[PDB]
RNA sequence: AGCGGAGAGGUA
DNA sequence: GGGCTAATGACGGCGAATACCC
DNA sequence: GGGTATTCGCCGTGTACCTCTCCTAGCCC
């Protein structure tokens, strides 16, 4: 949980985007790297998935349905 | 009574709203909130179970009973809706308008509402302008009202109608008082008042007169009418929110509000039937103040009538205390998804994670398990899924371990109290019946283990996992939210074996040898060819941290050199050299959190634990008999002390001196005899143990259980074991005397029963004394939590250069709060340093190396935020090292931390310490003088004061006097709530030259002459003392009477940092009296919240004699200031409330209505017409929407 | 709880005024019994204790 | 006295005898008190409070 | 929605059981009887 | 296996002598046992008692 | 068949 | 037996009315 | 009219949990 506390300085905003992170992972998708909340934290803690990234998978999952 | 298709329909209602608005009802208002009259006080008849018409009961009027249903049963589907039948009129709807429709009494005489009436500040008697007694007269119906106010008599009416012939109309009741209040304006009576306001001169008919100006103020901008506060028309509450409690047998329980309606209906049943039959005017006279007592026992009972062995509840008392609506159901709440068992202790575990019950994680993870059999295919509906969970085969076991795998749950301490209270664990299936903790975790709960129970929680939402993961997890809570300490440190198990692995001794088998690496010693510690405590030295390898690898040298012990392979890479060998006590283990767990990281301190946490365990088993420590040692000093000191004391007996029965002397003489000898006592005895624990080394005897320290499980701590300290080998001295009485013979015997001989009355005596007094202080502890604690909830971190950096002068805390004797304490933790101000810069432990070590004295830190008392605290201004977090992040909430830990040890409360300058003197404020003509030392380092040890005409003496050696001569917790709550001494010491009010006294007419006057201004006069009384000089200079803020200074007028006279300064250091020195750590970031936002009102004396806008906030005031002089206006703004002068009038000082009136006094802050919302802006913390949880505080701040972000 | 009076005295033998014939619930032959009697070791066990 | 019915047995004087550990085998470096105490249980169940 | 609102832990309990995840919270009930206590009393409370 | 932790704290010591006179208690009734186990005479134990 | 107001005892 | 039937063993802090001679 | 001096009330005094009993019953037949 350091490495999350490293990559970001806020707490709540990475609590907000690992609960927006597992909210996309809970209903089904490939993830970037066995929880959902877990996976999240582990690909946030990796830098490999952005707030961005977020914002577009679910605006991606907003316009598929 | 069962439906099934309108349960299935959610999402009915939105629940979205922006404010609360509060206010009077008109009684066409409550006609149109109402359905129906009720008109009968029947409620269910005999003898058959169906509700009565037209009675509290009944269905034409709130709603049917079953569920689409009549009384009769002529529509008996769900198709018709919206249709009422044709014999007993109701409606074919839902049953749960029963709850939601409400009903209205039709009074046949008015009468007035209680809440207006019998309050302290009565709105009545001030709209009026009559006292209190005159309208309680004659609402009960003993005097006449003219219609010009003036009281009468029945004889002095009748006098007055036979003199005016029936010509002057005058009533009687609360008719007259109706008439009086709809007869009256709120224009013309203001334009009236204010044109007596302009020629007053008198001091409380001011007041008066602004008090009215404020209620006609409140009334006209309100919209409401004066003629609203007399009830004609009563609403009464739905039946199913009163319903009845059936028993066995038939019978229904009692209840308390169906009595006060049925009996305010009787009664207005039967003033109906003596008004139709035209009854003379002592009976309808009678019958009014029986309906108007009625109603006074309805709306609030026990107050003037108290109408009942015990006394019923009624609609005010539902509302109020700690057992109403508010505090039962709105704060606290029954939850489902919980439960709680006994704790045992688990060594097993690791830190993260716990241990939960096979049958309790069945029944808290019920529903994911329903939901993975749904899943598997196991089961195709639900109810062979549950008669599989019942059955309890191997699958659903598998299912329970496949769920509970990533799932946190939070376990929680039946007291909270802590702010660690509630921690998060990741629960494993244990085979008990029990949840086993791990020893690391019960010190921060403050949890034993016989009879202790948790209460465990489980979040199920991804939002509260992922807030459990994060920040709530026992990991990640390692330090104090109080100091800067760790929570978490090694109890007396592990510190025992850990003490006796340290230690080392001097002659023991396999010492004086060279070993390679720890891994050698470890192997020749596993083969028993080496004892424990034995002087090897040994080569060890360790890198240095700036990461440059290095070896070296030492020489240690055996059991020092096993303790190396837990240590990481990054501690250096300096910390662990020494032998392992609590406070060495502490900084070195503190020094690891600090130059090493978070994850590695808890493995690190974890193996110093299982290494405890395993050392402290293999040593067998065991206390027996022989192990304590009694003397024969003992005895000496106590054949000594008798023949001394029988010496002075005989000199006190002689007749040279008095018996109060000689008693102080017994008590001081026996005090003696007890310390020497306790010297022999631990002098020989603990040097006891001789041993032999290469044929000559050298003393070492001894290898005894009490003296190992004294100094190693988390045990008893000294005066513990002095009562089990000495003596254990002097008792002492509650009223405050001093027995005069001791208790000359321990616990290991015999006790008499003389000397047992006074231990149980001191026990009872003692068990007393905790419980009273719990009490206080809890109740101080609620209202700190109350008082300061409103200051969350919002904004980064304000941009505030204020600034608050540090010093180091000497209250005459040994330091209270040094330099390093106070300094460490927060940003500075003025350059030194650079400004907006953290400080952390380098910082502190290079000022100290630097020796400064005083540097200039940003608080939080001086700060220009709106509705909240700066990021910079508070400084660092006490939780984490870092920063504090944007949206904590820094009052509610601040109230805990303060609220934490309260259950545990309770001439000449010789100096101690040698040092240089250095000479504070001196001129010996001095007013203030204060004789600080300063040490080698630069530290001020000693500081002692200096009164007029002191004789100085005086690179000051110790030893020596440099002036020779010159001839518990309700002290917190005193300070907190700033209440007024017995004693207040009189301040000087202005800065001039002290004059003479004028002539004396039973007071005391002193006058201050200036250069221009005229001289001010203060009245002081004769029976205190004064101390002015005639020919002297008094300087601002100076005290001319000696006593204890109130917060209001060193807050008034001088400033405001100097106030702040006095309460921090009070409380700092009651706390560390007690012995306790408590950072001083908590007292400064409690001080910061304290000061939130001001007060203005000539303004434009506002008034002159009413109190506003500091911010609201400051908007709205920089508004007025910035366009068309150059003298808009005005001075004012920062007020003091307490924390009983802090809280309820505030616009919001549902978290100002929370904790005290309901009826009040009901009442004036109600005649001022407030409205709530939910800008708080309690207020969201008393609505339910999200927290702003934390990860709600981006919803009040994105809702704006 | 469960109470119990099971007998102590035998076939044929005298007795005086006040002697007990039957022993109740947690009560031994004319004393009282609260509890057991086992070994104990005052030492540290693996953190169990 | 409690000495003298301690020595009238085959019973050390101090009470504190050498006791073996029962998972490795090994002896204690101390001696422990070893004896019997009269222990009780009390009403307060796991059953009721689970 | 664990303790209070009626329809929120119906919602929240099939939401659990049907895999999907989203949380609808509501007003507490009583909030609700605290409101109707008031208004019993000739006092106007409104939710604006 | 208690924990002799609590003794110092709790500053109560008669469990100490308690436990030192129930293991002199079990000591003559071992003795007393071992006594009468083999064929003993009267005297022996009348002069034991 | 579920919804409760007092009184008493006990644990932390 | 049966069915309706309307006491005076607390304690502390605090804002507001009386008493009254100058 | 206007300052002390008592004085009558108002309002509050820790949390969590586990067992048990008893609930308006009175009367002229
Ligand atoms: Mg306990
Ligand atoms: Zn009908
Ligand atoms: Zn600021």
């Amino acid at each position: 949980v350091e490495d999350c506390l490293e990559v970001v300085n806020n707490r709540f905003e990475l609590v907000m985007m690992a609960s927006k992170r597992a909210r996309q992972l809970a209903n089904g998708v490939q993830p970037l790297i066995d929880k959902p909340t877990v996976m999240a934290l582990r690909e946030i803690a990796a830098r490999r998935i952005d707030n961005a990234l977020i914002d577009e998978v679910e605006k991606a999952e907003r316009e598929r349905a | 009574m069962k439906d099934l298709l309108n349960l299935f329909n959610q999402q009915r209602q939105t629940l979205d709203f922006d404010a609360i608005k509060i206010a009077l009802a008109s009684p066409d208002l409550i006609r149109s909130w109402s359905y129906g009259e009720v008109k009968k006080p029947e409620t269910i008849n005999y003898r058959t179970f169906k509700p009565e018409r037209d009675g509290l009961f009944c269905a034409a009027i709130f709603g049917p009973i079953k569920d689409y249903e009549c009384l009769c049963g002529k529509y008996k589907r769900m198709k018709h809706r919206g249709v009422v039948c044709e014999k007993c009129g109701t409606e074919v709807t839902l049953a749960k308008v029963r709850r939601e429709r409400m009903g209205h009494i039709d009074l046949a005489s008015p009468v007035a509402h209680i809440w207006f009436l019998k309050s302290l500040p009565s709105r009545i008697g001030l709209m009026l302008d009559m006292t209190l007694r005159d309208i309680e007269r004659v609402l009960y119906f003993e005097a006449y009202v003219v219609t010009r106010r003036q009281l009468l008599t029945e004889e002095q009416y009748l006098t007055a109608r036979q003199e005016y012939n029936d010509d002057f109309d005058a009533a009687m009741g609360a008719e007259a008082v109706y008439e009086l209040l709809r007869t009256i304006d709120l224009q013309s009576e203001m334009t009236r008042l204010r044109e007596e306001i302009a020629s007053t001169g008198s001091e409380t008919k001011l007041k008066r007169l602004t008090k009215r100006i404020k209620l006609i103020e409140a009334f006209l901008e309100s919209g409401n009418r004066p003629e609203w506060m007399v009830m004609t028309v009563l609403p009464v509450l739905p039946p199913d929110l009163r319903p009845l409690v059936p028993l066995d047998g038939g019978r229904f329980a009692t209840s308390d509000l169906n009595d006060l309606y049925r009996r305010v209906i009787n009664r207005n049943n039967r003033l109906r039937r003596l008004l139709e039959l035209n009854a003379p005017d002592i009976i309808v006279r009678n019958e009014k103040r029986m309906l108007q007592e009625s109603v006074d026992a309805l709306l609030d009972n026990g107050r003037r009538g108290r109408a009942i062995k015990r006394p019923l509840k009624s609609l005010a008392d539902m509302i109020k205390g700690k057992q109403g609506r508010f505090r039962q159901n709105l704060l606290g709440k029954r939850v489902d998804y919980s439960g709680r068992s006994v704790i045992t202790v688990g060594p097993y575990l690791k830190l993260h994670q716990c241990g939960l019950p096979k049958k309790m994680a069945l029944e808290l993870f019920k529903p994911f398990v329903f939901a993975k059999l749904q899943r598997r295919g196991l089961a195709t509906t639900i109810k062979a899924a549950k008669k599989l969970v019942e059955r309890e085969e191997a699958e659903v076991w598998d299912i329970l371990e496949e769920v509970i795998r990533e799932h946190p749950v939070l376990l929680n301490r039946a007291p909270t109290l802590h702010r660690l209270g509630i921690q998060a664990f990741e629960p494993v299936l244990i085979e008990g019946k029990a949840i086993q903790l791990h020893p690391l975790v019960c010190t921060a709960f403050n949890a034993d283990f016989d009879g202790d129970q948790m209460a465990v929680h489980v979040p199920l939402s991804l939002e509260a996992q992922l807030e459990a993961r994060a920040l709530m997890m026992s990991t990640n809570n390692i330090l104090s939210p109080a100091n800067g300490e760790p929570i978490i440190v090694p109890s007396q198990d592990v510190v025992l074996g850990l003490y006796y692995m340290s230690r080392a001794l001097e002659n023991k088998k396999g010492e004086g040898m060279v070993f390679a690496n720890t891994s050698e010693v470890k192997r020749a510690y596993d083969n028993r060819v080496v004892e424990l405590h034995a002087k090897v030295k040994v080569r060890i390898t360790q890198v240095d941290v700036d990461r440059t690898s290095g070896t070296s040298i030492v020489d240690t012990t055996v059991g020092r050199a096993l303790l190396s392979e837990i240590l990481p890479e990054g501690l250096p060998f300096q910390l662990a050299n020494t032998e392992m006590t609590k406070k060495n283990i502490s900084r070195l767990i503190n020094s690891s959190y600090r130059l090493l990281g978070l994850k590695d301190t808890v493995v690190f946490a974890d193996k110093l634990m299982y290494t405890g365990y395993a050392y402290a088993t293999r040593a067998g420590v065991s206390i027996g008999i022989d192990d304590m040692l009694i003397p024969d000093e003992k005895k000496g000191i106590l054949t000594e002390a008798e023949a001394e004391v029988l010496e002075i007996q005989e000199q006190y029965q002689s007749g040279l001196v008095t018996a109060g002397e000689r008693y102080n003489k017994v008590v001081d000898i026996w005090s003696r005899t007890s310390e020497r006592i306790a010297k022999a005895m631990m002098d020989t624990i603990g040097t006891e143990k001789v041993e032999n080394a290469k044929g000559e005897t050298i003393d070492q320290k001894s290898m005894n259980s009490l003296y190992i499980m004294a100094d190693s701590g988390a045990r008893g300290s000294q005066a513990q074991i002095r009562q089990l080998a000495g003596m254990r001295g002097l008792m002492a009485r509650p009223d405050g005397s001093i027995i005069e013979t001791p208790i000359k015997a321990n616990f290991r001989e015999g006790l008499n029963v003389q000397e047992y009355f006074n231990s149980t005596h001191g026990a009872r007094k003692g068990l007393a004394d905790t419980a009273l202080k719990t009490a206080n502890s809890g109740y101080l604690t609620r209202r700190l939590v109350d008082v300061a909830q409103d200051v969350v971190i919002t904004e980064i950096d304000c941009g505030t250069t204020e600034g608050l002068i540090m010093t180091p805390i000497v209250e005459g004797g040994d330091v209270v709060e040094p330099l390093k304490e106070r300094v460490l933790g927060r940003v500075v101000a003025e350059d030194v340093v650079t400004r907006n810069t953290l400080l952390d432990e380098a910082w502190v070590a290079k000022l100290e190396d630097a020796s400064v004295q005083s540097v200039k830190v940003r608080s939080t008392i001086s700060c220009e935020s709106s509705f909240g605290v700066c990021a910079r201004c508070y400084g660092r977090d006490l939780a984490r090292g870092h920063q504090v992040n944007i949206g904590e909430a820094v009052g509610v830990i601040a109230a805990q931390s303060i609220g934490e040890p309260g259950t545990q409360l309770t001439d000449n300058i010789t100096v101690k310490t040698t040092g240089s003197v250095k000479f504070n404020n001196l001129k010996a003509v001095s007013r203030s003088g204060e004789l600080s030392v300063l040490d080698g380092h630069g530290r001020e040890r000693e500081r002692y004061k200096l009164p007029y005409g002191a004789t100085i003496t005086a690179a000051v050696k110790a030893g020596q006097s440099v002036a020779n001569w010159d001839p518990g917790l309700p002290r917190v709550a005193d300070l907190f709530e700033a209440r007024k001494p017995k004693d207040p010491a009189i301040l000087a009010e202005r800065s001039g030259i002290i004059s003479f006294g004028k002539d004396t007419k039973g007071k005391q006057r002193l006058i201050i002459k200036d250069t221009d201004g005229s001289e001010h006069e203060e009245l002081i009384p004769k029976y205190r003392q004064i101390i002015v000089f005639e020919g002297e200079h008094v300087t601002k803020g100076e005290t001319v009477v000696d006593g204890e200074p109130s917060p209001q007028d060193i807050l008034r006279l001088l400033g405001v940092e100097p106030l702040a300064a006095y309460l921090v250091k009070e409380i700092q020195d009651v706390y560390r009296l007690q012995g306790v750590k408590i950072n001083d970031k908590h007292i400064e936002v409690i001080t910061r919240q304290m000061l939130r009102k001001v007060e203005i004396v000539d303004q434009g806008n506002s008034k002159f004699l009413n109190g506003e906030q500091v911010e609201r005031q400051r908007v709205i002089e920089e508004n007025a200031r910035l366009v068309k206006r150059n003298e808009l703004p005005a001075k004012y002068d920062p007020v003091l409330l307490g924390i009983t009038k802090a809280s309820l000082a505030t616009e919001s009136f549902i978290s100002a209505a929370s904790f005290q006094e309901t009826t009040r802050v009901l009442t004036e919302a109600a005649v001022r017409g407030t409205r709530d802006n939910l800008r708080g913390l309690k207020e969201n949880v008393i609505v339910g929407r999200l927290i702003p505080a934390g990860t709600g701040l981006a919803y009040h972000a994105g809702r704006r | 709880t469960c109470i119990n009076q099971r007998p102590l005295v035998n076939v044929g033998d005298v007795i005086a005024r006040g002697d007990v014939l039957a022993d109740g619930p947690s009560t031994d032959i004319g004393e009282l019994a609260l509890g057991q009697n086992m070994l104990i070791a005052f030492m540290p066990w693996n953190g169990y204790n | 006295e409690i000495k003298r019915m301690l020595e009238l047995a085959d019973l050390p004087q101090s009470g504190q005898t050498q006791l073996y550990d029962g998972r490795t085998g090994e002896a204690f470096d101390r001696k422990t008190t070893v004896g019997y105490m009269h222990y009780l249980k009390l009403n307060h169940l796991v059953d009721d409070k689970m | 929605v664990k303790s209070d609102d009626v329809q929120g832990r119906n919602q929240m309990y099939k939401n659990i059981v049907d895999g999907e995840h989203e949380m609808v919270a509501g007003m507490p009930e009583s909030f609700n009887v605290l409101v109707k206590e008031i208004r019993s009393l000739a006092i106007h409370m409104e939710l604006e | 296996v208690l924990n002799p932790l609590g003794v110092p704290s709790r500053m109560n010591i008669g469990q100490i002598l308690e436990v030192h006179l129930g293991w002199a208690a079990k000591g003559l009734g071992r003795k007393i046992q071992r006594m009468l186990e083999a064929q003993a005479a009267v005297s022996e134990l009348r002069k034991f008692l």
